[PDB]
RNA sequence: AAAACUCCAGUUGACACAAAAUAGACUACGAAAGUGGCUUUAACAUAUCUGAACACACAAUAGCUAAGACCCAAACUGGGAUUAGAUACCCCACUAUGCUUAGCCCUAAACCUCAACAGUUCAACAAAACUGCUCGCCAGAACACUACGAGCCACAGCUUAAAACUCAAA
């Protein structure tokens, strides 16, 4: 199934960032993935101090690996990302563009519920 | 503890109305329901009691919105007597 | 007999109301929209009565917000001050 | 409903458990 | 249509021979996923 | 917009567990609850505290600190007439809305109809 | 003779459509202090506050224009079996003539 | 066990298959898919093997084949997750339902 | 014109307090428990400047958790901060005790100028399980 | 209040095998028990219906066996208060236990006290009254969630379950 890997990497320079992206992608292709695209959301400050691999990170570089993988490779990829020390946070999810949008007619009005109690005197 | 320190639940005082700013902050916490969360988490509410309290609050909410709707619907009829001498 | 009423589906029927995101795609990386539906001071997710969202869109907003907060896209405890300037959509009045 | 039958059974069971513990 | 549409998109996939050029191109490029909604059902980018 | 009541109650034909368990039937009464009384205030504490600090720092001498002794006396007075004015204001009219008895008169003119 | 269905068809109350945002002229028939009781036709009368601007040409018999937000103003509440009517329609007074 | 390079059920009728790239063949193959597609392939292979018309899916035999492949899937699931009581119950009830329709087909 | 939102650190901000920006004004932490109120004044780089509480100021057992006790503790903490050279201050309050606004008033009457109010009360997202209910 | 702690408290920084604010004014999933932090994998029986107390599979909490984890809560217990007494309510400390792995135990006001399927529009309180069909169960109170027999990894256990004496009611 088609997956998306959200990758927060360390705030590094261009050669080290390229080397880390290269390592992650060739890892994916050795585990058995065919990679669709690499996207760069860019370097930005983290929402909170993420502590990973005995370092306290304040900023990070956000990337996406949109790819396609067999079923039993996600676990191996997660273990490899956990062992990598330049990945601040890596997450593999099913693809939002593979889940399809359903057409909506609109919000249906709900009435007031009737006949909840008997019509006795009480 | 890992977030930025001076952003969440922070209000600024304007010309020195520190009492007004404290009222504003208390209003923030009341509208977000943080204060009642603190009062209910001072002691442990067992899950059956939590469920009884939430069901009771929901029934009270339903009744109070219906009652307020009726009141606002009848305040227009709350006028002076149109035909006084019957 | 020519002037008797006849059976049809209701004309003058207004089309059903649609939520602001209805037909839109909610993504967990869209932390400007998710920040819009997150409360400015305490980071609380708003309810249906505040957001005005339909049930499915409220569910997607909740799931995307929780996903982004645990994946490190959104702060939990506060709204982003960089996104505290967006078009306000939630029917909440804190100041007075 | 009141709990008078529950009370009868409750005291029955209490005294039975005390008897078993004693013997 | 699905197979045919899938066919021409494969030409832009990342391979071993496209890897370093595609990584450098991604490092030069930047995609922004953020957009906002208004009171009306309209998108502000 | 009130919360719905569609499948919220344990009735016949409902395939769900009950969402709500009301001890009172959800029917609007023809009455409004009475206006609750305000609680304890314990006013004048700040002025009492500053007078009372002056006393501890000056061995309890008015002829030193007449000024905040007078401030405490004014705050006590203003609290007493404030109590008078809030009592008369509550007997006069409720702020924004109306009194519970007049609301009750409206509801006796338009009773709820839980029967046929 | 003309049948009641034909009457209802060639009646203005049916040609009006829904009352919402329809401009209708009507007469004042009763006044209490500054609560003008206006008829606009149909089953019920509406009650409008006297506009303070030009507030002296609003007397018994005056022709006014109305927007007619509603035609009967009923609503069902929490325990009720039928709805609570107020025997009065909803309209906003816009002016004279 | 169908081979992982087997093409999907819904994709095995398109004219252009032998000329597309091997990455496309891998992409539409069963290795890069899930167990529901694997079970669909196994079920239709069984239908081609056993019944007269594989386009019926409304008969006793077709329903018994469907429950048999679901029973196989439940057995694999329990072999990995021994402590799944819900799926153990589903397996036992599927066995009983298959026995019921087997009795009906025998009679 | 005015914003109740505090200034963001790494941006331009025309708001000033005796020339100092928002990010280096000293901070007073008021822990307002149900039985005590503790005020500690620190600088922005976490140098303690003043520390006062109800037990420090003399109230012994149950008079500690009152408004007047927190006012006294706030007055004394503000006096020590004025000795240490503090004028403007950012208040961070933790707890829902009786002496919260009273301790803030004590700082004000002592002579400090409050520029921002923060509530850092610990609210778990269901962490530790609290005490059992009192059968009172 | 006392006891307790002062190897204590406040700010900041590192930091979980525990528990999952808001969303939840939502009404969902599951056979029932139950299920509300995030991701991925597997996965939610039956193309008539009812139907096993001679079976098979489950079944909250508490508990048992063995090996670990330990923030917090906490039976028991100890101390302080209270009281005529206080084996309690109130305060403090701490354990079994709540957690994980494997095996038992098989119980609940397990109650929405309202059986499944199909369909229709009055005793009293409660949640309006019914029809067709099938299964399960009930027949004065108390003895009795008992005795005995039997079965069970249960051995202070669970299920099934009487009688004598008594009453003119419950
Ligand atoms: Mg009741
Ligand atoms: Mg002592
Ligand atoms: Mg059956
Ligand atoms: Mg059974
Ligand atoms: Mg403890
Ligand atoms: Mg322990
Ligand atoms: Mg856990
Ligand atoms: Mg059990
Ligand atoms: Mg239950
Ligand atoms: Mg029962
Ligand atoms: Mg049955
Ligand atoms: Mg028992
Ligand atoms: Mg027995
Ligand atoms: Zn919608």
């Amino acid at each position: 199934p088609r997956y998306e890997l959200a990758l927060i990497l360390k705030a590094m320079q261009r050669p080290e960032t390229a080397a880390t992206l290269k390592r992650t992608i060739e890892a994916l292709m050795d585990r058995g993935a065919i990679v669709r695209d690499l996207e760069n959301l860019g370097e930005r400050a983290l929402p909170y101090r993420i502590s990973a691999h005995s370092q306290q990170h304040n900023r990070g570089g956000y990337f996406l690996v949109d790819f396609y993988a067999p079923t039993a490779a996600v676990e191996s990829m997660v273990e490899h990302l956990s062992r990598d020390i330049d990945v601040i946070r890596g997450n593999i999810v099913k693809h939002p563009l593979t889940q399809e949008l359903k057409e909506c007619e609109g919000i249906v009005p709900v009435p007031l519920a009737e006949k909840l109690y008997s019509t006795k005197k009480r | 503890a890992k977030h930025l320190k001076f952003i969440a639940r922070t209000v600024m005082v304007q010309e020195g109305n520190v009492e007004s700013a404290y009222r504003t902050l208390n209003r923030i916490l009341t509208m977000d329901g943080l204060i009642e969360d603190i009062k209910h988490r001072r002691y442990y509410e067992k899950p059956c009691r939590r469920r009884q309290r939430e069901s009771y609050e929901r029934c009270r909410r339903i009744y109070n919105m219906e009652m307020a709707r009726k009141i606002n619907f009848l305040m227009r009829k709350n006028r002076a007597d149109p035909w006084q001498g019957c | 007999n020519e002037d008797l009423p006849i059976s049809m589906e209701n004309p003058y029927k207004e089309p059903l109301k649609k939520c602001i995101l209805c037909g839109k795609h909610v993504d967990y990386k869209n932390v400007q929209l998710l920040s819009q539906f997150v409360s400015p001071f305490t980071g609380c997710i708003y309810g249906r009565h505040i957001t005005g969202l339909c049930g499915k869109k409220q569910k997607e907003i909740t799931k995307a917000i929780k996903r982004a907060q645990i994946m490190g896209f959104m702060p939990v405890t506060y709204k982003d001050p960089a996104y505290l300037k967006d078009p306000k959509v939630c029917n909440i009045r804190y100041r007075e | 409903k009141n709990v008078l039958k529950i009370r009868r059974r409750k005291m029955n069971h209490h005294k039975y458990r005390k008897l078993v513990k004693k013997t | 249509r699905e197979v045919l549409q899938l066919q021409e998109e494969v030409k832009n996939f990342i391979t071993r021979e496209n890897l370093e050029a595609r990584v450098e191109a991604a490092l030069d490029s930047r995609k922004n996923y953020n957009w906002a909604i208004t009171r009306e059902g309209l998108v502000v980018r | 917009a009130t919360p719905s009541l569609r499948g919220r109650l344990a009735r016949f034909g409902n395939p769900r567990k009950p969402v709500l368990k009301p001890n009172k039937p959800l029917i609007l009464a023809n009455r409004v609850g009475e206006r609750r009384r305000e609680k304890g205030e314990a006013t004048c504490i700040t002025e009492m505290s500053v007078m009372m600090a002056c006393w501890k720092q000056n061995e309890f001498r008015d002829d030193a600190c007449r000024k905040e002794i007078q401030g405490f006396l004014d705050c006590a007075a203003r609290a007493q007439e404030a109590r008078k004015m809030r009592s008369i204001q509550e007997t006069l009219g409720e702020s924004g809305s109306l009194l519970p008895n007049k609301l009750n008169k409206l509801l006796q003119r338009f009773p709820n109809k839980p029967y046929l | 003779v003309e049948s009641f269905a034909s009457m209802l068809r060639h009646s203005p109350l049916t040609q009006m459509g829904p009352a919402k945002d329809k401009l209708v002229i009507g007469r004042i028939f009763h006044i209490v202090e500054n609560d003008l009781y206006i008829d606009f036709g149909g089953k019920f009368h509406c009650v409008c506050r006297r506009p303070e601007v030009d507030g002296e040409k609003y007397q018994k018999g005056t022709r006014v224009r109305l927007r007619l937000l509603d035609l009967e103003l009923t609503s069902r509440f929490l325990g009720a079996t039928t709805d609570t009517t107020v025997l009065e329609a909803n309209a906003v007074l816009l002016g004279i003539q | 066990d169908p081979p992982p390079s087997t093409l999907l059920k819904d994709y095995q009728n398109v004219p252009g298959i032998e000329k597309v790239d091997d990455v496309v063949k891998r992409l539409l193959s069963l290795e890069m898919a899930n167990k529901k597609e694997m079970l669909k392939i196994k079920q239709e292979q069984f239908m081609k093997k056993i019944v007269a018309n594989p386009e019926d899916t409304r008969s006793l035999e077709a329903r018994i084949i469907a429950l048999s492949v679901k029973i196989r899937s439940y057995e694999e699931h329990l072999e990995k997750h021994r402590k799944d009581k819900a799926h153990k119950r589903y397996l036992l009830m599927s066995i009983d339902q298959r026995k019921k329709m087997l009795k009906n087909l025998r009679n | 014109k005015f914003s109740i939102y505090p200034p963001i650190p790494g941006e331009e901000s025309s708001l000033r307090w005796a020339g100092k920006k928002f990010e280096e004004i000293p901070i007073a932490h008021i822990k307002a428990s149900h039985n005590n109120t503790q005020i500690q004044v620190v600088s922005a780089s976490n140098e303690p400047l003043a520390f006062a509480s109800c037990g420090t100021e003399g109230f012994r057992n149950a008079k500690k958790g009152t408004g007047i006790a927190a006012q006294t503790a706030g007055i004394a903490a503000a006096a020590r901060a004025k000795q240490k050279g503090v004028i403007h201050i950012r208040v961070v309050v933790k707890g829902l005790g009786p002496g919260r606004l009273s301790a803030m008033h004590g700082l004000i009457m002592g002579g400090l100028e409050v520029i921002s109010i923060t509530d850092n009360t610990p609210i778990p997202h269901n962490g530790c399980r609290p005490r059992k209910a009192r059968k009172l």
